[PDB]
């Protein structure tokens, strides 16, 4: 579950 | 605070140096000092603030997850040490989130009139309530989750009225709000719907972009796609 | 200090947790607290102490090198900020080295009677004077370099009398003393000679080792070989 | 110039 860089 | 005697421009300069040195705690302290000078932040300065605290709290979150997993395996024979140390890291994490939220409340958000600044800060407010929600247990967990949702929702409303669907701030907001839905709010269908609609509306707007903006937007779209592949 | 109220065993337990969480500043503070309990350290505890401070000062050294390079490029138009921030990191690095050296002097070394503990601590003393020498400028640079050399030399003398040539402590000491010669003392020929003799004498002793010790020793020998390949 | 791990 990746969030914004 | 301890940065009160340093020039605003010197604080920004040192934040950039600290970033190059991967000294993110220093970077965050410098950017906190710059914010407390009371002037609004430029686009570049907002990104320095975000990068610094994202890296600081990112390390704390990673540590908290390691300790939390050890603690639950410990409860599946030892004494209080794992719980004590998890609590220590958790309290430090909560302190960093409270610091960021305090900067946003005093007074970045209320002075942010342009869409790009206001959406940026409201997204940050959602993000740091989301990090608080990751470690919250029980009932005030409910109020923290609603504060994150409210901040994200206000940011979304503005971004849809004021920004094109490919705007990287708008895309990153939608990405993080979709993670909020999936990981925090126990709404995976809302997470998937938001990520898909965001991706599709950005795709239909790519034709308007320069090669450089195209690169910026498609990088975040790939993150949406990666999550959808994980979630479906 | 701030760890005075915590049990020795709890401090060791939390140091191991902090290592798992990659929280090396915490790890070092816990191990400092354990040392200040006044009891000698076991082999495992000595390694926890070394790992913690190695990672803390390692981050500082990496940051100092980034800032030092920016500073020299700046002197090949701006104001004092790069120098100020390099000085800040440098002072913090020196503080960590002084802390480690203070633990060794009060009173780890004087209570260390066995070869494995005494060589370990004297190697550490050489290492942290070496880190001080990396940032020292001028004349007290000379005295810092001689303190590193003296500590390494005493460690070497003991290790050659009391340890087999494959002993990982002995090998790591010789590796680091050879780096001291090459990087600090401007004696690359001494560095190469030491690394080669160390490698060759360990090679002739490998036949005595179990499979597990063989693995431990050859891993450090590879580091000696890597340096010799870089240096010749 | 690598030092001990
Ligand atoms: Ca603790
Ligand atoms: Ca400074
Ligand atoms: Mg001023
Ligand atoms: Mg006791
Ligand atoms: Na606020
Ligand atoms: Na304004
Ligand atoms: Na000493
Ligand atoms: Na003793």
């Amino acid at each position: 579950c990746l969030s914004d860089h | 605070g301890a940065m009160g005697s340093m020039e605003r421009a010197s604080l920004i300069q040192k934040a950039k140096l600290a970033e190059q040195a991967e000294r993110y705690e220093d970077m965050a302290a410098f950017m906190k000092g710059a914010v407390e000078k009371g002037e609004e932040l430029s686009c570049e300065e907002r990104n320095l603030l975000s990068v610094a605290y994202k890296n600081v709290v990112g390390g704390q979150r990673a540590a908290w997850r390691v300790l939390s997993s050890i603690e639950q395996k410990s409860n599946e024979e030892k004494g209080p040490e794992v719980r004590e140390y998890r609590e220590k890291v958790e309290t430090e994490l909560q302190g960093v989130c409270d610091t960021v939220l305090g900067l946003l409340d005093s007074h970045l958000i209320k002075e942010a009139g342009d869409a790009e600044s206001r959406v940026f800060y409201l997204k940050m407010k959602g993000d740091y309530y989301r990090y608080l929600a990751e470690v919250a247990t029980g009932d005030d967990k409910k109020r923290i989750i609603d504060s994150a949702r409210s901040a994200y929702q206000e940011a979304m409303d503005i971004s849809k009225k004021e920004m094109p669907p490919t705007n990287p701030i708008r895309l990153g907001l939608a990405l993080n709000f979709s993670v909020f839905h999936y990981e925090i709010a126990n709404s995976p269908e809302e997470a998937i719907s938001l990520a898909k609609t965001t991706f599709d509306e950005a795709m239909a707007d790519l034709h308007t972009l320069s090669e450089d903006s195209y690169k910026d937007s498609t990088l975040i779209m790939q993150l949406l796609r990666d999550n959808l592949t994980l979630w479906t």
